[PDB]
């Protein structure tokens, strides 16, 4: 991603100015199942549905 | 007199007076051993008529 | 006839110039994640158009 054009021409890319990674959208809360990294799902039953099924 | 349109009054009271998307000391995610977490309170919205005269 | 046909609701959105698969990911699959658990839903049908609709 280009941030600025250089006087001679070796331009300044975002690459250079900052580090870039696929990362969490939020790093407030961390989930450790038995100390091992985990991510959970909170499942709610339907509105007049069977639990056991 | 002092060379002004309402427009500068607009932009003035707007950007002068506001809350601000500040952030946090010990920001998340911190670094190994970090031992302070506390709130940045930056530029705040107003209260009085003084704060508005000024 | 008596009123016979199973009742149904359609949702429509506009995203101009966006290619077909873009509308498939930017509008269609966003809805089906929240169409999880509506009452008395027989089936669901999505249209991802390359005219942005």
């Amino acid at each position: 991603i280009l941030l600025k054009v250089n006087q001679d021409g070796s331009r300044v890319l975002l690459r250079d100015v900052a580090k870039i990674e696929l990362g969490g959208e939020n790093y407030d809360i961390i989930a450790e199942f038995n100390g091992q990294p985990a991510s959970g799902l909170g499942i709610k039953l339907a509105t007049g549905a069977n639990a056991l099924d | 007199k002092f060379q002004l349109t309402p427009v500068d009054v607009i932009t003035a009271i707007k950007a002068q007076n506001a809350q601000v998307a500040a952030g946090q000391l010990g920001g998340t995610p911190p670094v190994k051993g970090q031992q302070l977490n506390a709130s940045i309170i930056a530029q705040t919205r107003l209260t009085s008529t003084e704060e508005f005269g000024k | 006839y008596p009123t016979i046909a199973p009742p149904a609701v359609t949702i429509s959105a506009s995203y101009p110039g966006a290619d077909a698969k873009t509308v498939q990911d930017t509008v269609t699959q966003v809805i089906e994640q929240n169409m999880n658990g509506i009452d008395n839903l027989m089936y669901m049908s999505s249209n991802s158009d390359s005219t942005g609709t």
